[PDB]
């Protein structure tokens, strides 16, 4: 395996979750969003990082690395955690602390 | 937020 | 990440290393605020792991890092184990971040955003480039 | 698949 000690980047579209499951079956759930199967992957030591959409103008986290394919295929999609579906608990989670 | 100081270019 | 490549450095100040009490990269993260970072929830952060802000060279001595203490950590009362769902923890730093040129806050959706299918996204971090 |  190969770890990078400079920060690395990649562009990768949004699949459905319809289309996700094409894929990775029942693994899905609505709190998942699906990225790549495009050329790239995220792997092992990226979790937890962005997956960000830029919107007028702004980068915008809308997912967080998540799960994938054991083997990091550039073939498959990756698996993100969907912001969207964790955002108001983020927001309640800071509110309250 | 998420307007880098530092432009990415991909 | 595999077949991407190198950033810009200090391009995306959000982002984050999770790092062990040995100097161990073992996950990322993103800034919300100057005072708490969004990771995923099976990271399995502790009040003993450092979050490393505005890094881009983790080979290099001369980049000047914030080495942040986290306070508590805030994993989602959703989080599922065993399917990885709801896949989020916050980390309430112990310090505030200081804001920088190269260390800032990812925004956040409105839960009723749309993301659509198709859509061109980046993802970043210091994750495996080969299997 | 493998937690990332």
């Amino acid at each position: 395996a190969n770890t990078p000690d400079r920060l690395q980047q990649a562009s990768l579209p949004l699949l459905s979750n319809t289309n996700c499951k094409k894929y990775w079956g029942t693994k899905i759930k609505d709190a998942m969003i699906c990225a790549g199967a495009s050329g790239v992957s995220s792997c092992m030591g990226d979790s937890g990082g962005p997956l960000v959409c830029k919107k007028n103008g702004a980068w915008t986290l809308v997912g967080i690395v998540s799960w994938g394919s054991s083997t990091c295929s550039t073939s498959t999609p990756g698996v993100y955690a969907r912001v969207t579906a964790l955002v108001n608990w983020v927001q309640q989670t800071l509110a309250a602390n | 937020c998420g307007v880098p100081a530092i432009q990415p270019v991909l | 990440i595999v077949n991407g490549e190198e950033a810009v450095p200090g391009s995306w100040p959000w982002q984050v290393s999770l790092q062990d009490k040995t100097g161990f990269h073992f996950c990322g993260g993103s800034l919300i605020n100057e005072n708490w970072v969004v990771t995923a929830a099976h990271c399995g952060v502790t009040t003993s792991d450092v979050v490393v802000a505005g890094e881009f060279d983790q080979g290099s001595s001369s980049e000047k890092i914030q080495k942040l203490k986290i306070a508590k950590v805030f994993k989602n009362s959703k989080y599922n184990s065993l399917t990885i769902n709801n896949d989020i923890t916050l980390l309430k730093l112990s310090t505030a971040a200081s804001f920088s040129q190269t260390v800032s806050a990812v925004c956040l959706p409105s839960a009723s955003d749309d993301f659509a299918a198709g859509t061109t996204c980046v993802t970043t971090g210091w994750g495996l480039t080969r299997y | 698949s493998w937690p990332w």
